[PDB]
């Protein structure tokens, strides 16, 4: 009933990456509408080791206003 | 042959909020946003080329057109990360040249950024600069026939340039024609200082004052490219 442990849900996204080999964002954006969870609750089921992932991913790819890649 | 085409970026009031001329644009490499100043808009005399940003504009995205891939990272990074979407003026398919001038139009309104400041700041400067200028005229001449003329029937030679110009006005000469001479370029004088100094208001306010542009447009920035 609780999926709460992150670590494990980290664990259980790097796989996705790993096997249908999509961008850690598409990865991180689907296992949360897998399970029902909104996107302004990654904060607690996501490890914000994976995230950093994230972020790296956006910068990259000129995904944000450089006003925001700043800070 | 050769002739300057007139390109314009206008920013309005969308229904999903208000549109911004900026350099601060998503979705494209540090390669454009390079050649922009502070304010997003190209830099006089550039070389551009097709494709070149002339004017940074940015527009407002709205739920409806958010992928759920970038709901999750606004949640990450905060309301202002994929906020908007780029909707700057660039250079035309085909088209090559050199920016010769922009002129930046800003609503009654609407909050004047750095780049405006500098230039409004600069035309201040200036409309007072040419009043001084302007004054320096005014003195230099009446006041040279104030003294003719007051020397002749009352002359203090010496004594007169002395006291500062504006004791002049004062001493009075020898009740006659001349003491008219004497009363006209008095009222001369200052109602025209007067004149050339309400004038400096009419100015300032024009420089400040925003520009009369349509209802919905918040800003307007022309530039003139040379094309060959």
């Amino acid at each position: 009933a609780k999926l709460l442990d992150r670590q494990e849900n980290g664990f259980i996204i790097e796989k996705m990456v790993e096997e249908f080999g999509m961008s850690y964002l598409e990865a991180t954006t689907a296992f949360l509408e897998e399970n029902s969870i909104p996107e302004t609750q990654f904060a607690k089921f996501i490890p914000s080791g994976i995230i950093e992932k994230i972020q790296s991913e956006a910068i990259d790819e000129n995904l944000l206003r450089p006003s925001v890649v700043r800070c | 042959m050769i002739h300057i085409q007139e390109l314009a970026c206008v920013s309005r009031d969308t229904k999903l909020g208000p549109e911004e001329i900026t350099a601060d644009i998503p979705n494209v490499g540090e390669a454009a946003l390079s050649k922009l100043d502070e304010s997003g808009i190209v830099y006089i005399g550039a070389e551009v080329t097709g494709g070149d940003i002339l004017v940074g504009k940015v527009t407002p995205k709205g739920e409806t057109q958010l992928t759920p891939e970038e709901k999750l990272l606004r949640a990450i990074f905060g309301e202002k990360a994929s906020d908007v979407k780029d909707s700057s003026l660039r250079v035309p398919n085909g088209v090559s040249g050199t920016v010769i001038d922009v002129q930046v139009f800003t609503r009654d309104g609407v909050e004047k950024d750095k780049r405006a400041l500098e230039i409004e700041e600069m035309q201040l400067k200036q409309a007072k600069k040419d009043l001084s200028e302007e004054l320096q005229i005014l003195e230099a001449g009446l006041f040279s026939r104030i003294r003719a003329v007051l020397v002749a029937g009352g002359v203090e030679a010496e004594k007169l340039d002395k006291l500062p110009r504006d004791r002049w006005l004062e001493l009075g000469l020898t009740d006659e024609e001349k003491q008219n001479q004497l009363e006209q370029l008095a009222e001369q004088y200052d109602e025209l200082k007067h004149e050339f100094e309400k004038k400096l208001e009419a100015k300032r306010r024009k420089i400040t004052q925003g520009d009369d542009l349509a209802p919905g447009v918040l800003k307007i920035v022309k530039v003139y490219l040379a094309v060959k």
